[PDB]
Order: structure tokens, then C-alpha cells, then sequence
């Protein structure tokens, strides 16, 4: 409703003309489109006229041989005006709708192509809500704001026009309402401003204890906290009542007002204008016509000063947009090469990384882990364990440091070929919203019916699979909901493998899971694993004990490295970090 | 069934401004039909007769009779606000009230989600029904009606045009909201295909990226745009028609009056004073239609509102305190289960089934089991947020049934595995067991958590803010702090759920062993499904698919007990 503050656009004529090229492939239907405005306004503002005339022609002097002349040439006015109006919103319907499905590639290409960080950092719902209304506002400021602020400006310069040209007098008497108008809508919307923001508040306020209290309904039971809660949402609902009212107020006495000043416009023109034609200064007619003007100056007025904020406002929007479209893009190297066919050596060489730059959170990691080997990494909530994964598949840069596949510096790879060759399961699985068959087959497109199959009853995914109702192609609404949390990490197994990776980044939760499953994962991990290097965030103990290396961390730090047996044997913080858990 | 209560009780004692609100605004309406009536007495009385006092004063008549009908607006404006904003007030008030009482059982029947947009939106859609019922709804049809009326008695044969006019326009309101809705419900629903894309390539945009298959994502969004720019071009290229065949008709309807009316006047029927009138009245008849158009689409979805806001109000807690209940001033912290049957839909199968167990005062068990097992069922029912359907719980070998709720749930905290925090601070969340608490005693709890050095490391301690829901805090914090949420309440008995935050740090066998040191005059079930936590616990009771398994410790369990077998399998 009532706006904030104006738009603080960085140069909007910039942004301007970026926006004025969008649409500029159909530059001829937008000029087309434009004229038609112009004379469906004008023809709109001809109408009075020549009923006055028409009052004046036929009416009065009893020349009712002339009416049909007339009738004819209104009726076909009319005819004119409606059918440009249909015309010129059509085209405006299809044009606009063009401009905006662009905008929808551009920025969910964009989404592809920008760096992860921009997704990690903010909350995913706002980044959707921000972009998706900012496009509207194009679309409905394209579509619609731009022709009735052009359209007013040309009905509103023809009634003006029309009415000197008829009688001056009589025009500086209906004009007298302006004034009026703007300070009435003036000091109105200003207090419509004021109470729609103090209630917004209140409401914002006592909207949220209320999703608190219900979501959080079992805590204020077992607290016994009922009488507390009703009086904390009693004193805020109080003072919305009383708010509100003001707020409801406001914005509901503009149009009586509104409408208020329009009767006094038909007034003075039925007096000036009665008093003018008794002493012969003016006609009849020329009275019908200023009775047709006399509400032109009111609400059309205020449509003006919306559209025009409307517009404001969806130049903010384009800015935004235009921002987004020109963010930076990953982007391989001149010389990144694809991945010759090797077996997989990880190697991190004193790597240092931070993701605010000023909270480090790994320091001087360096390692080796050779070809074939499994290697588990272990350590309490911020040793940096999972950032350790999206290095290796380069969502984010190391700060200082190299990592490196196969000897060549991982930032020399193409991003295409680092990402076949080595895969990825992971504690937060995710699976689309079809069916089980298609989920599989992401991991490679080009893989038959059978081999799905296949490598489905190899990881003991196979089972539950078809004893699903619609079996093999069982549509996973909701992103697999209605799936054992195991079945779900069974599927991450099993499309994991038909991606054949030659190094393999697992995470397997243990959190809800059931045994039977459990003993089924634990035995697809062993067919995944097997012909690849594994680095396993390890949770099971089976996993760390016929582990090939363990690193050790603490801190984003390397404190220890060996096997089992001997990190065991030191009793250092592995040892801490096992015995007061299996112990 | 269903239930007698009715939302015309929370608008009843602010009758007066739903009388007032209307009232005034037919003053509006009679003085917006006073005008086209005073300017034909201007022309056909005093113009057409060459009287300047005539002219004069029903010119000076039409400006009060336009600050007249000013304050019957803004009148009206004024007590529909109050009537609505009112009844707003005390409807939003008993829906709250309402869930306050609700038990889990109640909860499930709505959902959470849908019980918030019921207390939230749907409030104030009802409250913008009422605004609605104390204006428009008397204003639109007054002026169409009158307008009428005003036609009619003007010139009773020149109204045959309106048998004319409004018929087509009715035909076309009804045409274009039958053809119209399945269209725009064509619109959401490529509208939410189009958030469909947007979201799981966000949510899984690691996954996509990592296999390499983007430009298949680019592929599925096109069809999603493509379908969404139809959906849209097609429903509103209705009503890109539907406005300027309107407009077209009312034209054509003026064209109808002065073609009429001409051979009205020529036949010494009808002033033109007459004709001018009936153009201003044609108008208002015609574009108060439309506003009656309109009126009739806000009042079919609102009126879904009323539907779901009275299913609240109509509801009846599951959970009762007898007339008689037993108060308990102490507990000492046995519990037992009788033959407990249990499950939360009706539909489903059974969640438990002739659960069997007791537990001494001072006990610490370990409640383990797999997913579905049932274990996560006993917060539930100690303290008493649902009931059995067959058998007894008991607290104190009292049946939970005939104890006061108060004081049952006073000495139990449950903390379970998602926690939900309320803003404000550290502190008055902390403090949510016992307000009187000495700010020792909750450091005190606060490091049994293992939260206290956490607290202290934040710029306002504990008096540093809890945003809505705890949403500022991550999980295991919010975990901790719910912990020592609970310590400070001093419990009785204490069921804590997930172990902790699965596979939590070695501190996390800290809280455990910290817990030891407290429970002490505390009966603890610990329900996890970790073998180690199990073994901190003096008995383990193991539950497998809704039937107690076995119920004692690992030596013993590890013989006969067989799916604690199949777990330690799994383990080690």
C-alpha cells in the first residue's frame, strides 16, 4: 500500500536505457500500441463534447431530424474507443508477458552459472521472494503502469485543452477543485502512511507470537505457561485494536472525500454554468460538457502520482535484477584440462581457508592420500571435516595453499571433468520430485533401463524400489517424504555409483535410520567404495577401524594422522575422541 | 457434531457502530442522488424559465447537499473501522485462547501451518468481510437500487432501456468468472511449477553442479516458463476484453438514452434538463453493478475463511482435568506403563501395544530403539499431552488421568530433539521453569549443559537477545540451551530425547555425565538409539516396532534380548 521510502536508484536513466533494450525488437508494435493511446484518449475526451453538441444541435433547437446524424457518430466513437482499448491492452498482454519470460532465463541462468557462496550466504527464500516480486513490478509497470500514466497525460491535457477553447470562465471555476483535491489527498495519504506503519508493526508483532506459540504450543504446556502467554498476547492485540481502527480510517476516508469533491465540482458547474447560461455566455450543451470533465480532476489525478511511484519502483526493481545478471560466473581456466584417466591422488599443500575471510577455518592442511585408499576424517563440530568437501569439488577456493587431483593443481582442471571424476554422497541427500527411475539416471543421462536395475540390486536399493506403490516409476512428491530417511540414503547410493566416479566424498548419516537398512547402506558404501578413492566423513565405527588413513582434526587444524591402531596406541585426542565414545 | 458456536457473537456489542456505519453512508447515497436531480431543476426550471434566484440557490443547495453526504462517508468510514477492527480484536483473541488449550491430539487434526494462517490471514479476512458488510455492501447496491428508482421516476418509459443494459452485463459477469476461474487456477498453478524450479535448484544446487547436468535444469525451466507465460497470457486476455466490452455497452447504453429520449422531447415528453439527469443516473446504475460485480468474489473466499476460523472455535481439547483432580505437591519420580496402547492417527497402525514397564524413583533409563520403534512416544505420554487409547500411565502409581496438569507437567521437563525458543533473552528463556531462580542457580544449569561458556562468550551474556523461535542459534546451542531450560526448572522426572544433536562432540558424554552428578532425586529417560549413551544408563528398555523387547542391562539384553542384538550388530 503506502510506500516506505523512495527508491534509492544508482543512476536510474543508466538502468533505463538496459530496460528501454529489452523491449526494443518490437519497437514498431510499442509505437503502435503508443498512437493507439493517443487517439483512444482523445477520442475519449471528444465524447462530452458532442453530447453537448448533440444537446445543442438536436435537443434544443427541436432539430430531431439531425439525431440520428448524431447518434451515428458517438455510437461509432464509442465503438472506436472500446475496441483500442482491447487492441492496446492485447498486444501490451503478450509484449510484456515476452519481456518477463526473458528476465526468468537470464536470472535462473544466472543461478547455474554464479558462484555457490551467493546461495550458501542468504536464505534461500528470500533470494526467491526478492527476485520473483521484483519482476512482477517490471511486469506490471510494463504491462500496464507505463500506458495508464501515458493514457492519463493525454486525457488529462485533453479535457484541459477542450474546456479554454470552450469557455475560460467556466474552466478556472471546475479547475478551482485541484487545489483541493491535491491538499485533501496531500495531508490524507499522509496520515495513511503514518498509522499503516505503526499498525504494520503491532500486527507484525502479534502475528509473530502467535506463530512462535503454536509452533512452540508443547513448551509453553509442559511449562505451564498459558496464563503468561495469553497476557503477553493480550497487552500487544489491545494495541492493535486501537491502532488499527486509526490505520482503517485513514485509508478509508480518501474516497468519500474524493468523491466529496466531485459533487462539488457538478455543483459550481450547475451554478456558474446555469447562472452563465441565463445571461447567454455559454449553452446548455457547453454545461453537459462540463458536468463530463468534472470528475477528471480528482481520482485520475491520484492515479497519476501512483502509476508514476509504481514506475519509480520498478526501476529499483530492474536495477536489482541487473545487478544479479551481472554478477561473475565460474569459469574453467584458458588451459584447464579434462581429467586424463588415473586412479585418483588427493594431495592439500598447507591450504588455508576462511569463508568470511575473517573467521579462519582451516589452517595449514596438508596431506596425501594415494590411489585406492580409504581415508576417514574425524573430529568434533568445527574441525572443518565438511569443508574439506567443497573444496575438493572447487564450490569454493582455497585462500592460501593448493589442492591438487592427480598431481595437477585442481584449479587447472576443467570444472566438467573434476566433477565426473570424483563423486559425492552426503549427510543433507537431496532427490527431485519425479520418479525413482529419473532420480537414478542423474548421475548419467545416457544409462539404460537395465543397467538402473542392475546397479540397484548391487547397493540393496533394488528391494524397497519396487515394493513402492508405483514401483520403479514412483513420482517422489516432495522431495522423497514419503521414503524410510535410509531408502532415501540407499537412493543417494545407488545414483552415486552409476555416475562412475574415480574418487568417491562420503557422508552417511546414522541419525533415523533402522538397523535392517543400515546393514543394507553400510554394504552399498563397501560397492561404492570398492575400485575408488574414498575420503569418508566417517560416523560408523566399522569404517574408521578398516580405514587406510585417519586425519585427525581439531580447530580447522591437523592434529593427528596414522591408522587406527596406532592413533589408538598414542592415546592423544583420537584416543579422547574414540574412547569416550565407543568406550 | 461440528458445533453450535458463531462468529455474529464477536461483532454483537459493537452494534451500534454496525448500525451507525450504514446509516451514515445511505446519507451518502441519498445525497449523491440529489445531484443529477438539482442540475435538471437548474436547466428545466430555472435556465429554460429565466430565474437567476432558482439557479442561485439549488447551486448553493448542491454544495451542502455535497458536504452532507461528505460526512455520511467519512461517517460511515469511521464506524465500520471500529465495528471491524472490534470484532477483529475479540475474534482474533478466543482463537487463541482456543489453542491454548489444544492438546497434541487437537493439534493434528489442523496443522500447525494452517492453524497459523487461521489466527493470522484468516482473521483478517473476516475483519475486511465486516468493513466490507458496513460499506460497499450498503453503498453499491443503495446507488444501483436508487439509481432505479430515480430512472424510473423520472421517466418510467425511457427506463425500458435498462431491461436492455443489464441483463448483457449480468450474462457477462457470469460468463467471465465461470470461463475465468479455472484459468487463473491454471496461472498458480505454473505460478507454483515456476517456484518449484526456483527452489530445488537452490536447495540442490550442490547436486545438479556436481553431476554435471545444468543445462538439463535449463531445459526443466523452460517448461515451467513456457507454461507460466501461457497460463497468463491466456487467462488475461479475458480480461483484456472483458473491461472494454463494458465500458461499450455502458456507451451504447448513453447512445440509448438519447436516441430514446430524443423522441421523448420532440413528443413533449421529457425536458432536457430530464435527459441530462438520466445520463448521470444511467452511469451510477451501471458502475455500481460492477462494484456489486466485485463485492460477490471478495465475499465467496472470505467466506472460506469463516469456515476454517469456526472449525477452531468449534473445537473441543482432548486433553480434560477431572472436577476432582488429585493434586500433587511432591513427586517422587515412579513411572510405570500398564498395557499401553498408543498411536496418533486413527488410521495408522498401532505405535504401541501392551507396553509394559516401571521405573523406581531416581532411575536413569535408556530408552532405546530404531525409528518407529515407539521410544519417542514416552515424552508424550508422562507427562500427559496424550492419552492412551487402552491402558494406564502413571506417574507415582497414579493414573496421570486424575492428576491436576499443572502440577503433573510442573514436575516433568521433557527436552526433545527439535527445541523451540521464544525471543527475548537467554536469561528469560533460562528462567521459563522457575521466574524466581537466582541467576547461580541457572549458571549452575547453564554449565551442567555445557552452555554457560557459550552464554559468556556473547557481548550481552545472558541477557544477549533470543530472536523468534531461537532462529539465531544454531542446533546444538538451541539443544544445550534447552537443557538447561529444563535443570532449572528443578525436574522431578526428566526425558531428554536424540541422546544429543546425533553424534554431537565428546562433550556431548560430558552433559551426560553431568547429568548423573544432578539426577540425583531425578528419574531420567534418556531416549537414544546410540548403544554407547545406552550403556551411561543404570537399564535399558528396548522397544522394537510398538512392544517393550526386553527391559534391563547389556549382559542380559545381549542374551535374550534379540533385536538389542540386531542393534549392537549394527553398532559394532
Amino acid at each position: 500500500g503506502p510506500i516506505l521510502e523512495k527508491p534509492a536508484l544508482k543512476n536510474p536513466t543508466a538502468t533505463l536505457r538496459r530496460l528501454l533494450g529489452y523491449l526494443r525488437p518490437h519497437t514498431f508494435t510499442l509505437i503502435m500500441v503508443f498512437v493507439f493511446v493517443t487517439v483512444s484518449s482523445i477520442l475519449g475526451v471528444l465524447s462530452p463534447y458532442l453530447i453537448g453538441k448533440t444537446i445543442d444541435v438536436v435537443f434544443v433547437p427541436r432539430r430531431f431530424d439531425l439525431l440520428p446524424r448524431y447518434m451515428l457518430i458517438l455510437g461509432t466513437i464509442y465503438a472506436l474507443t472500446s475496441l483500442l482499448f482491447w487492441l492496446q491492452g492485447k498486444i501490451m498482454l503478450t509484449l510484456s508477458q515476452d519481456v518477463v519470460f526473458r528476465l526468468r532465463k537470464e536470472l535462473f541462468e544466472k543461478l547455474q552459472r554464479v558462484p555457490v557462496g551467493f546461495f550458501d550466504r542468504t536464505p534461500h527464500g528470500d533470494i526467491i521472494s526478492r527476485v520473483i516480486n521484483d519482476v512482477d513490478n517490471i511486469n506490471n509497470v510494463l504491462g500496464n503502469s507505463i500506458i495508464q500514466f501515458f493514457s492519463g497525460i493525454v486525457t488529462l491535457a485533453g479535457a484541459v485543452i477542450m474546456m479554454f477553447r470552450v469557455n475560460v470562465i467556466l474552466s478556472l471555476v471546475t479547475l478551482s477543485i485541484v487545489p483541493l483535491t491535491v491538499l485533501i489527498t496531500q495531508i490524507v495519504s499522509s496520515q495513511t502512511r503514518k498509522y499503516f506503519y505503526e499498525n504494520q508493526r503491532v500486527l507484525g508483532q502479534l502475528n509473530g507470537i502467535i506463530e512462535e506459540d503454536i509452533s512452540g504450543l508443547t513448551v509453553i504446556k509442559l511449562f505451564t505457561r498459558e496464563e503468561k502467554e495469553m497476557e503477553k498476547f493480550d497487552r500487544v492485540n489491545e494495541s492493535l485494536r486501537k491502532v488499527g481502527t486509526k490505520a482503517q480510517i485513514f485509508s478509508g476516508v480518501l474516497p468519500p472525500l474524493m468523491n466529496m469533491v466531485n459533487n462539488l465540482g457538478f455543483a459550481l458547474i450547475s451554478g456558474f454554468g446555469g447562472w452563465l447560461a441565463l445571461k447567454d455566455i455559454i449553452t446548455v450543451g457547453t454545461i453537459a460538457t462540463f458536468i463530463g470533465y468534472s470528475r477528471q480532476f480528482t481520482r485520475p489525478l491520484n492515479e497519476l502520482s501512483n502509476q508514476f511511484n509504481m514506475i519509480q519502483m520498478a526501476l529499483a526493481s530492474a536495477e536489482r535484477i541487473f545487478e544479479i545478471l551481472d554478477l561473475e560466473e565460474e569459469k574453467d581456466d584458458p588451459d584447464a584440462v579434462e581429467l586424463r584417466e588415473v586412479r585418483g591422488e588427493i594431495e592439500f599443500k598447507n591450504v588455508w581457508f576462511s569463508y568470511d575471510k575473517k573467521k579462519p577455518v582451516l589452517k595449514d592442511i596438508t596431506f596425501h592420500i594415494k590411489p585406492g585408499q580409504k581415508v576417514a576424517l574425524v573430529g568434533p563440530t568445527g574441525s572443518g571435516k565438511t569443508t574439506i568437501v567443497n573444496l575438493l569439488m572447487r564450490f569454493y577456493d582455497v585462500d592460501r595453499g593448493q589442492i591438487l587431483v592427480d598431481g595437477i593443481d585442481i584449479r587447472k582442471i576443467k570444472r566438467s571433468s573434476l566433477r565426473s571424476s570424483i563423486g559425492i554422497v552426503l549427510q543433507d541427500t537431496i532427490l527431485f520430485s519425479t520418479t525413482v527411475k529419473e532420480n537414478l539416471k542423474y548421475g548419467n543421462p545416457g544409462a539404460t533401463d537395465e543397467e538402473i536395475k542392475e546397479a540397484a540390486k548391487l547397493t540393496h536399493s533394488d528391494h524397497f524400489i519396487k515394493h513402492l506403490p508405483e514401483g520403479y516409476e514412483t513420482v517422489l512428491t516432495d522431495n522423497g517424504e514419503d521414503l524410510s530417511q535410509g531408502q532415501r540414503q540407499l537412493l543417494a547410493i545407488t545414483r552415486a555409483f552409476l555416475a562412475n566416479p574415480k574418487i568417491l566424498i562420503l557422508d552417511e548419516a546414522t541419525s533415523n535410520v533402522d538397523t535392517k537398512t543400515e546393514k543394507s547402506i553400510q554394504a552399498a558404501m563397501w560397492k561404492l567404495m570398492e575400485g575408488k578413492t574414498s575420503i569418508i566423513i566417517a560416523h560408523r565405527l566399522n569404517t574408521i577401524k578398516n580405514a587406510d588413513l585417519i586425519i585427525v582434526l581439531r580447530d580447522g587444524e591437523i592434529v593427528e594422522m596414522g591408522k587406527h591402531d596406532e592413533l589408538i596406541q598414542k592415546r592423544g585426542f583420537y584416543y579422547e575422541l574414540f574412547t569416550s565414545q565407543y568406550g | 457434531g461440528g458445533g453450535s458456536k458463531t462468529l455474529a457473537r464477536y461483532l454483537k456489542p459493537y452494534w451500534i457502530f454496525a448500525v451507525l456505519a450504514p446509516l451514515f453512508m445511505v446519507v451518502e447515497v441519498i445525497c449523491d442522488l440529489s445531484q443529477p436531480t438539482l442540475l435538471a431543476r437548474i436547466v428545466d426550471e430555472g435556465i429554460a424559465r429565466g430565474d437567476f434566484s432558482l439557479v442561485l440557490k439549488t447551486g448553493i443547495l448542491m454544495l451542502i447537499v455535497a458536504l452532507i453526504g461528505a460526512v455520511g462517508g467519512i461517517g460511515c468510514t469511521v464506524f465500520a473501522s471500529y465495528a471491524s477492527q472490534n470484532f477483529g480484536a475479540d475474534l482474533r483473541r478466543d482463537l487463541f485462547r482456543k489453542v491454548l488449550s489444544f492438546s497434541i491430539s487437537n493439534v493434528n487434526r489442523f496443522h500447525t501451518s494452517s492453524l497459523i494462517t487461521r489466527l493470522t490471514n484468516d482473521v483478517t479476512q473476516l475483519q475486511n468481510l465486516v468493513m466490507m458488510l458496513l460499506r460497499i455492501v450498503v453503498r453499491a447496491p443503495l446507488l444501483f437500487v436508487g439509481g432505479i428508482v430515480m430512472a424510473v421516476s423520472i421517466n418510467v418509459k425511457l427506463s425500458s432501456v435498462l431491461i436492455f443494459l443489464i441483463p448483457p452485463i449480468v450474462l457477462l459477469f457470469v460468463w467471465l468468472t465461470k470461463k475465468g476461474n479455472p484459468l487463473f487456477r491454471k496461472i498458480q498453478e505454473s505460478t507454483d511449477e515456476v517456484n518449484r524450479v526456483v527452489r530445488e535448484n537452490l536447495l540442490g544446487v550442490r547436486v545438479v553442479r556436481a553431476f554435471r547436468r545444468e543445462e538439463y535444469e535449463n531445459e526443466n525451466f523452460r517448461k515451467a516458463n513456457e507454461s507460466l507465460r501461457r497460463s497468463i497470457i491466456s487467462a488475461f486476455s479475458l480480461i483484456v476484453f472483458a473491461l472494454p466490452l463494458f465500458i461499450f455497452i455502458v456507451n451504447m447504453g448513453m447512445i440509448a438514452v438519447l436516441w430514446f429520449g430524443g423522441v421523448l422531447v420532440r413528443n413533449n415528453q421529457m425536458e432536457i434538463g430530464s435527459i441530462m439527469a438520466y445520463t448521470n443516473y444511467l452511469m451510477q446504475i451501471m458502475f455500481s453493478l460492477m462494484m456489486i460485480g466485485n463485492i460477490l468474489n471478495f465475499i465467496v473466499r472470505a467466506s472460506a475463511s469463516a469456515k476454517r476460523v469456526l472449525e477452531v472455535l468449534n473445537e473441543k481439547p482432548a486433553i480434560e482435568e477431572a472436577d476432582n483432580a488429585l493434586a500433587l505437591p511432591n513427586v517422587e519420580g515412579s513411572v510405570s506403563f500398564e498395557n499401553v496402547e498408543f498411536r496418533y492417527f486413527e488410521n495408522t497402525d498401532p505405535v504401541l501395544s501392551g507396553v509394559n514397564f516401571s521405573v523406581k524413583p531416581g532411575s536413569l533409563v535408556a530408552v532405546l530403539g530404531e525409528t518407529g520403534s515407539g521410544k519417542s512416544t514416552l515424552m508424550n505420554l508422562i507427562p500427559r499431552l496424550i492419552d492412551p487409547e487402552r491402558g494406564r500411565v502413571e506417574v507415582d502409581e497414579l493414573d496421570v488421568r486424575t492428576v491436576k496438569l499443572k502440577d503433573l507437567r510442573g514436575h516433568i521437563s521433557a527436552v526433545p530433539q527439535e527445541t523451540v525458543l521464544f525471543s527475548g533473552t537467554i536469561k528469560e528463556n533460562l528462567k521459563w521453569g522457575r521466574e524466581d531462580a537466582t541467576d547461580d542457580e541457572i549458571v549452575e544449569a547453564a554449565k551442567i549443559a555445557q552452555i554457560h561458556d557459550f552464554i559468556i562468550s556473547l557481548p550481552e551474556g545472558y541477557d544477549s537477545r533470543v530472536e523468534r523461535g531461537g532462529r539465531n542459534f544454531s542446533g546444538g546451542q538451541k539443544q544445550r540451551l534447552s537443557i538447561a531450560r529444563a535443570l532449572v526448572k528443578k525436574p522431578k522426572v526428566l526425558i531428554l530425547d536424540d541422546c544429543t544433536s546425533s553424534v554431537d562432540p565428546i562433550t556431548e558424554k560430558r552433559i551426560l555425565d553431568g547429568l548423573k552428578r544432578y539426577t540425583k532425586g531425578c528419574t531420567t529417560f534418556i531416549i537414544t538409539q546410540k548403544i554407547p549413551t545406552a550403556l551411561l544408563a543404570d537399564k535399558i528398555l528396548v522397544l522394537h516396532e510398538g512392544k517393550v523387547a526386553g527391559f534391563g542391562t547389556h549382559k542380559e539384553l545381549l542374551e535374550h534380548c534379540k533385536p538389542y542384538r540386531e542393534i549392537y550388530e549394527s553398532q559394532f
